[PDB]
């Protein structure tokens, strides 16, 4: 059906048709245009006028210009030939390598899986970093956050996660960035080339074959419109359900800044003409969030486990949108910058971190109750900080002097160097393994490490390594 | 016989703190040899100090 352009306010755009109107989450294409700017109705008004929003520029748009309705919402290819590439909103592959030759095509708005088509069994996975593997372990074909501020780690953390789980996980994964920096868009498009989970070749004529590659890629970035940020989560998770639903396979998914989902609502609903919430956040700002994450779920077909970014402006995290987001999660991770000024990385707090996989029938009893002792030792240390602060150390008992000691100790024990951080720390990378955390950190509550020094615990993985840091500091 | 000297009030730096660890110290190197060692005190800095 054809329309006309009537009304144009930034990222949206107010049409008028004739004869039949589209229904509301449908495509339609704008005809007299430079570029193919699609539009996507998200409202009906009256007088057969709909309301849509845009994944593009509305620079060089009339009031008069003719639009093309598609008759059905935007269709994303899917298959094997997403595999090893790069696909923009609207399926558009944005590598320079030709188009993607895929037989089917998915729509970017699906329902989710019912109540009855849902598996809850309790997994684990193997991180290698020690704070997550001990006190806030990891659930396979489940959803994990990492909350943090500015400049604190999540990417990083997420190009470790990375390193250490999709390439030792044989299934599909996909990666969707949804306002990052496309520096480390191209960045990490060059590490999976480099480490083989994408297997790009140059055939003759200047095909390409991605054939053996292990990850797709979906990418909306902070040079994108609202509409164009807000809608890339959704054709990420239709690639996933595509794996999860007809091959049957478990995928990964990461996405890097959640956040800006709601950013993008938040600097649409006030030209959408709705009434902002507390903070300028959407009414909807519940269910938008709950109709993206309920696709997310593991079922009797296939298994998602989801690596989510989660922003806190102002490094508030009473914010509505972590708030709700919160609720969501099968597993936590919140970094600090208080923990990140001591230089200590991964920043992790341990005790704003949390998990469901923590308990005693999933791990063990000595790993609950080494993890239970831990979280009692750093609660204690933090409940004296007033104390010292004005008064100092003199002043505490030795119990509690021996309390901030093994305090000291084992924050400087749970910072870990990553692979990735080599290029401006210089040190190499440590996996470290869960009894090797374990064992240490039962010694380091018991008392057979209260000899060694607290600087000998920074960024040494085991204890052997803090053994001889310690010895080689003796001189 | 270790007498050791402290005082019953806090606040005082780590005096009080660099008396106990002498004790200990002495304590320690005089108990290896086998010299059975008895504790004198004076104020209770000393007595938390050296109880458990
Ligand atoms: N493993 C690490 N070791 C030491 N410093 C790190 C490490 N990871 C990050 N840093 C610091 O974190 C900061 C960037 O973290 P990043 O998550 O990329 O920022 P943002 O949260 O804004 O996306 C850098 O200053 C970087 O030096």
């Amino acid at each position: 059906n054809h329309g006309r352009i009537t009304q144009v306010i930034g990222a949206v755009v107010d049409v008028h048709f004739d004869e039949q109107l589209p229904p509301i989450l449908n495509s339609l294409e704008v005809q007299g245009h430079t570029n193919r700017l699609v539009l996507e109705v998200a409202q009906h008004l009256g007088e057969n006028t709909v309301r849509t929003i845009a994944m593009d520029a509305t620079e060089g748009l009339v009031r008069g210009q003719k639009v093309v309705d598609t008759g059905a919402p935007i269709q994303v290819p899917v298959g094997v030939e997403t595999l090893g590439r790069i696909m923009n909103v609207i399926g558009e592959p944005v590598d320079e390598c030709g188009p993607v030759p895929a037989k089917k095509t998915y729509s970017i708005h699906r329902a989710a899986p019912l109540f009855a088509d849902q598996s809850t069994e309790p997994g684990l996975l193997q991180t290698g970093i020690k704070v997550v593997d001990l006190l806030a372990p990891y659930a396979k074909g489940g959803k994990i956050g990492l909350f943090g501020g500015a400049g604190v780690g999540k990417t990083v953390l997420i190009m470790e996660l990375i390193n250490n789980v999709a390439n030792k996980h044989g299934g599909f994964s996909v990666f969707a960035g949804v306002g990052e920096r496309t520096r480390e868009g191209n960045d990490l498009y060059h590490e999976m080339m480099t480490t083989g989970v994408i297997k790009r070749k140059k055939l003759e004529d200047g095909k390409f074959d991605f054939t053996g590659s292990k990850a797709a890629l979906v990418y909306g970035q902070m040079n994108e419109p609202p509409g164009a940020r807000a809608r890339v989560a959704l054709t990420a998770l239709s690639v996933a359900e595509y794996f999860r639903d007809e091959q049957g396979q478990d995928v990964l998914l990461f996405i890097d800044n959640i956040y800006r989902f709601t950013q993008a609502g938040s600097e649409v609903s006030a030209l959408l003409g709705r009434i902002p919430s507390a903070v300028g956040y959407q009414p909807t700002l519940a269910t938008d969030l709950g109709q993206l994450q309920e696709r997310i779920t593991t079922t009797k077909k296939g298994s998602i486990t989801s690596v989510q970014a989660v922003y806190v402006p102002a490094d508030d995290l009473t914010d509505p949108a972590p708030a709700t987001t919160f609720a969501h999660l099968d597993a936590t991770t919140v970094l600090s910058r208080q923990i990140a000024e001591l230089g200590i990385y991964p920043a992790v707090d341990p005790l704003d971190s949390t998990s469901r996989m923590l308990a005693p029938e999933i791990v063990g009893q000595e790993h609950y109750d080494t993890a239970r002792a831990t979280q009692k030792l750093l609660q204690d240390y933090k409940s004296l900080q007033d104390i010292i602060a004005i008064l100092g150390m003199d002043e505490l008992s030795e119990e509690d002097k021996l309390v901030v000691s093994r305090a000291r100790k084992i924050q400087r024990f749970l910072s870990q160097p990553f692979t990735v951080a080599e290029v401006f720390t210089g040190k190499p990378g440590r996996f470290v393994e869960l009894p090797e955390t374990i064992k240490s950190a039962q010694t380091i509550l018991r008392g057979e490490c209260d000899d060694l020094p607290e600087m000998a615990f920074y960024m040494c993985g085991g204890l052997e390594e803090v053994r001889s840091k310690a010895v080689k500091m003796a001189q | 016989a270790v007498l050791a000297l402290s005082s019953d009030k806090g606040l005082c730096g780590g005096v009080n703190s660099f008396v106990a660890k002498q004790a200990r110290i002495v304590i320690k190197e005089n108990e290896m040899a086998g010299n059975a060692v008895q504790v004198y005190g004076v104020g209770d800095k000393i007595r938390s100090a050296l109880q458990r």
